[PDB]
RNA sequence: GAACGGACAACGGCCGCGGGAUCCGGGGGCGAGAGGUGAAAAUCGGGGACCCCGCGGGGACGGGCGGAAGCGAAGGCGGCGGCCGGGGACGUGUCCGUUGAUCAAGGACGAAGGCCGGAGGAUCAAAGAUGAUUAGAUACCGUCGUAGUUCCGGCAGUAAACGAUGCCGACGGGGCGAGGCCAGGGGGCUGUGUCCGGGAGAAAUUGGAGUGUUUGGGCUCUGGGGAUAGUACGGUCGCAAGACAGA
């Protein structure tokens, strides 16, 4: 157990997931490598299928260049937007995982206000 | 209900059936009158008579052991305060939110309430002037 | 015996300024040529001199406040620390 | 709020219905002179060296108390005498007030 | 059950004014501190505190309703 | 006529409730009218539990817990069948199952 | 308006003179130091003065007399003081932060 | 286009059982001076269970360490802050229990200006809230319970009693007179000021 | 009506402290996208975006707790501490003794939007501008954006300002609740919901919408088939918008 800890700070909002890699402190980027590189429809990159592609890729980068085991920082879009991590958010950790990274202390890190600003979409909302 | 409120409220003092001359005191009626006449000039408040006879003298009512009310004991001896206890306890109510508002304008709050305890002052100093209590071009000091 | 019964101490300017411009004034001119109570001698005695200067013309107090009241939003801020 | 209080806000109209006072600056320096006055009120709105002058003497007889009052002389006009403006009240005596 | 003649359970069940007639709840009473030969006398729902004067010790302090009696009392109904 | 008898809402002894923003729809429902679920579940989902055992660091970690609190527009609530469409006596019902 | 300020010592009488703060009267005790109290009409050094209390006759270079906030109204808030480097920074009547 | 980067390790104060609890890294730099600017503003927040790799029921906050000093490859890094977990924070909230949240401004012995956030929760003495003048009670027996606890310590033994939750005890048993609470936790510390 | 007592209180005004979020500036890392959508485009991206970490600035806002829970006359009121002020309920051998109820006129308050002067401007966003959708799309969707949203002084005086239910008062079934005070004897007052009955009702329903042809408690207001029309004229108010009133 001579494993080096990062941090995986993964965004998954409605339109994207981020599967981001960085140093413990947080200002060093090892790899960061999201859903939109890994398929060509805009519809598809907050899909599970791209998360798992992206978490691929950051896990094999994130091996070569000495992170080992990793700290997983779970993420939505939060403030006055959703909360609640995205779509591609589990497959994201799962693939992480399951590709040589022993992860350790998962958080759930959405920026949550104390009452926040006012939010898009007007007062009768975003009627669809 | 209340005069200015929706409260419904009930809290009130039950006299007992029958005047009980308190056989507990040792005091005589005109050691009592002589005692609530010292609280007056003292500075206490017909209210605050009756109490502090009751909490401390154990004096119940003065009509159980005298046969007459605290007003009517200092309209005796002349002790009849210019302004009565009732009038004069909403003139001070009135007098100090108006020094609360001098340095607290934007309190619409209590400008209400001025509105209100002016109102059942406007009220209390009719039926004063109509039973000659106060004179009847009696004002309140602005 | 009003006289006016809105314009008040603008009902000197007349017709004249419009009424947007009398009714702003109206507020100012209120103020820089009221009588304030003294802090020094308590008396309601202060008036304003020249602009920026008020004295009191019973105790002869005499102090540095606004243009055209004796105390600004910015100015009691100051003091009130 | 409690309707009364006895603070000095109560005990000083108290003394000036029953008692002897005198109100004003000249009154204040010929009884500190005669040595008969108990209890001096001003208001922080008074001169300072007239209101020295009035600490000192009553520091010369007996330590007379002077109270410096949170007002001004239209604030203590706002008690029993209300005729003027206060700037000072000699106590000769306080006939029911807890003053001394 | 008869409205002209309430038992003495239902009186003291239902509110004072609601009674058949207006009954206090309220008495007088005789406070014993045991430094202290003096009985000092006090209202049953009292809004003043009372200390023996003498030995000076809190009998009872003021309540809601009922005033609260401080420390060791004897006390001592006084109705007749 | 009058459909519910709260109204719709639970508002009694009140005049205003600040409103809140849908988290489907971002309208401006009261905090009253609001359909609220409180969903508490697992950060790992429950498919991925037996491959987080392998990988933990930890002997005996327990996988923490998120908390939300869904808070929906009437409009949206039955579109993501939050509420679920009950009889005119089923709609006096009031208790979770 | 203007302040005039007179300083007796035992040596001679200094005529000073300043712009009008709001809250000067005729009498008024005023101190000009470098750590003197800051109470309103005072003068003293900015790193003594605490920050977002509203300053005028501001300084531009020291000692240089006075350059900012010197005409009606206006004032200086000082905003922070560098501790180090001895700077501090000021918002002036147009809105600049000034160091 | 990565090898040019080199690693360094992180050194807490002795507070905890992990003295070096992971690496950061950062560029070859020529200077030492340029260094320090890489490295010297950089801070990171370390779990407790981490910190203290035995137990698990302390495993609830995470401590936050700001870098101040680099000697040779090795980053000395002092107390930042505590803050509870997320996990906690949202764990120690129910409804239908009145919620009381205190905060304090207070310097230790040492000049470090600390605002530390307190939470708890009314507990069964059916929906166990309490009147706000007995929550109005307990937090002025919360901010006398911050005060006499860190500003008569040192920040070092201060720390240590955040990781052994004493401050949070000594609510318990304080306000249980009056409240009986559950969950009395210190949700928050930051550091606003430091002595030098 | 007044007093007093211990309580209770998102009641108000002010002062101070604080919270994180949105946005922006700036630094460091990373290296190709990001954004946004039903799908895309517009847009920003090797001049390094997005994302990650720190710092800074600024305005706005109090999440979770937070409920058929509290308060206020209504509008309304939710971080914390303090000051000033207010409030109802309860408790009481405290005072006064009919001081009361309801209202033309009159006065005060009164969400949002709006208006005036001043300050400020982060988000959002009428208007406007675009990118789409569409048969068209002046809209719904995306992006941007001014008034505005914010504060201070005033105007205005309207709302589905709703409980679509005037105020005061007497009487009237049980059950369950999570209010406050009191008492200590599945208790009393006073709020507050709920459920089942009674009665009522055209019915939905309803503790008043009950005690109404067995019709009478007081007081105020309103309605009189629909449309014309809350329109016109006259009036009053308002800076205006318009409001009141009203064929
Ligand atoms: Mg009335
Ligand atoms: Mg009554
Ligand atoms: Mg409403
Ligand atoms: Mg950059
Ligand atoms: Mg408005
Ligand atoms: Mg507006
Ligand atoms: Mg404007
Ligand atoms: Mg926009
Ligand atoms: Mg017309
Ligand atoms: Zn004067
Ligand atoms: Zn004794
Ligand atoms: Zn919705």
């Amino acid at each position: 157990k001579d494993l080096v800890f990062g941090v995986a700070h993964i965004l998954a909002t409605s339109n994207d997931t981020f599967v981001h890699i960085t140093d413990l402190t947080g200002s060093e980027t090892v790899c960061k490598v999201s859903g939109g590189m890994k398929v060509k429809a805009h519809r598809d990159e907050s899909s599970p299928y791209a998360a798992m592609l992206a978490a691929q890729d950051a896990a094999q980068k994130a091996i070569e260049r000495g992170i080992t085991a990793v700290h997983v920082k779970l993420r939505g879009r939060g403030g006055v937007k959703s909360a609640i991590p995205g779509p591609g958010a589990q497959a994201a950790l799962r693939a992480l995982i399951r590709n040589g990274l022993k992860l350790g202390r998962v958080e759930d890190a959405t920026p949550t206000p104390t009452d926040r600003t006012r939010r898009k979409g007007g007062r009768r909302g975003r009627r669809l | 209900a209340r005069m200015h409120s929706k409260g419904r409220g009930v809290s009130e003092s039950t006299v007992p059936y029958n005047r009980v001359r308190p056989h507990w005191v040792t005091q005589s009626k005109d050691e009592v009158v002589g005692t609530i006449l010292s609280l007056s000039r003292k500075g206490l408040k017909p209210s605050e008579i009756g109490k502090i006879m009751r909490d401390e003298y154990a004096i119940g009512h003065v009509r159980n052991v005298t046969g007459m009310n605290i007003l009517q004991i200092l309209r005796a001896h002349g002790l009849a305060p210019a302004i009565p206890e009732d009038l004069c306890a909403l003139l001070d109510k009135r007098a100090g939110i108006l020094s609360h508002l001098n340095t607290f304008r934007n309190d619409k709050s209590a400008r209400y309430r001025l509105n209100l305890v002016e109102s059942r002052m406007y009220r209390l100093a009719r039926y004063y002037k109509r039973t000659m209590v106060l004179p009847a071009t009696w004002k309140p000091h602005a | 015996s009003r006289g006016t019964k809105k314009v008040g101490i603008v009902g000197k300017y007349g017709v004249r300024y419009g009424s947007s411009l009398r009714k702003r004034i109206k507020a100012i001119e209120i103020s820089q040529h009221a009588k304030y109570e003294c802090k020094a001698c308590g008396k309601t005695s202060v008036k304003r001199e020249v602009v920026g200067i008020w004295k009191c013309k019973a105790c002869a107090f005499t102090f540095a406040g606004g243009a055209f009241a004796p105390t600004t939003s910015a100015g009691a801020h100051s003091n009130s620390i | 709020k409690r309707n009364v209080t006895d603070g000095l806000a109560f005990k000083l109209p108290l003394a000036m219905r029953t008692g002897v006072y005198k109100v004003g600056y000249k009154s204040a320096i010929k009884l500190l002179q005669a040595g008969r006055t108990k209890y001096i009120v001003a208001a922080a709105n008074f001169p300072s060296v007239k209101r020295k002058l009035l600490e000192y003497y009553a520091a010369l007889s007996n330590n007379v108390p002077v109270v410096i009052f949170k007002g001004s002389n239209n604030e203590l006009a706002k008690v029993c005498d209300h005729h003027y403006r206060i700037g000072v009240i000699s106590i000769l005596d306080d006939g029911e007030s807890g003053l001394i | 059950k008869d409205l002209a003649f309430p038992t003495a359970e239902e009186l003291r069940t239902t509110c004072k004014r609601k009674r058949l007639i207006p009954q206090n709840n309220s008495y007088f009473l005789y406070l014993r501190c045991k430094s202290c030969d003096i009985i000092i006398l006090a209202y049953s729902h009292s809004q003043t505190r009372r200390t023996c004067p003498g030995c000076n010790m809190v009998m009872l302090m003021p309540k809601g309703g009922k005033a609260r009696i401080e420390g060791d009392v004897k006390i001592k109904k006084i109705k007749r | 006529p009058v459909k519910r008898k709260n109204h719709g809402r639970a508002k009694k002894n009140r005049g205003h409730v600040k409103l809140i923003r849908c988290d489907n729809c971002a309208s401006a429902v009261p905090k009253d009218k609001a359909i609220k679920r409180f969903q508490i579940k697992s950060l790992i989902e429950a498919a991925a539990h037996d491959d987080v055992r392998t990988a933990t660091i930890y002997e005996e970690y327990e996988v923490p817990k998120f908390f939300h609190k869904n808070q929906y527009c009437v409009s949206c609530a039955v579109h993501l069948k939050a509420v679920r469409c009950r009889s005119a006596e089923g709609r006096k019902d009031r208790s979770n199952p | 308006p203007l302040a005039k300020i007179r300083v007796d010592t035992g040596k001679c009488v200094r005529r000073e003179l300043l712009v009008a703060v709001e809250g000067n009267y005729v009498g008024q005790k005023v101190e000009i130091g470098d750590s003197v109290p800051v109470a309103v009409g005072n003068a003293l050094k900015l790193k003594n003065i605490p920050e977002g209390t509203g300053v005028c006759s501001v300084e531009r270079r020291p000692y240089d007399g006075g350059k900012m906030a010197k005409s009606s109204g206006a004032y200086v808030t000082v905003v922070g003081h560098n501790r180090d480097t001895n700077i501090t920074t000021v918002r002036l009547p147009s809105g600049e932060k000034r160091s | 286009s990565f090898a040019k980067k080199e690693w360094f390790s992180l050194r807490i104060p002795s507070g905890f059982v992990t003295a070096e609890p992971g690496k950061t890294l950062c560029t070859k730099q020529n200077t030492k001076a340029n260094l320090e600017k890489y490295l010297l503003g950089r801070n990171f927040e370390v779990n407790q269970g981490d910190l203290n790799p035995g137990n698990e029921e302390s495993a609830v906050r995470k401590f936050r360490f700001i870098v101040n000093n680099v000697n040779g490859r090795i980053a000395e890094s002092e107390f930042n802050g505590m803050e509870l977990t997320t996990e906690k924070k949202r764990g120690i909230v129910r409804k239908w229990h009145t919620l009381i949240e205190a905060f304090r401004d207070v310097c230790t012995k040492d000049g470090y200006h600390l605002r530390v956030f307190v939470t708890a929760l009314t507990k069964h003495r059916r929906t166990c809230y309490a009147k706000t003048s007995d929550v109005k009670k307990v937090r002025r027996l919360m901010f006398e319970v911050i005060e006499n606890e860190v500003s008569g310590s040192e920040l070092a033994k201060v720390v240590k009693k955040l990781s052994v939750e004493k401050l949070g005890k000594e609510i318990e048993k304080k306000a249980s007179v009056i409240l009986p609470l559950q969950n009395c936790y210190t949700a928050k510390v930051k550091v606003v000021k430091r002595p030098r």
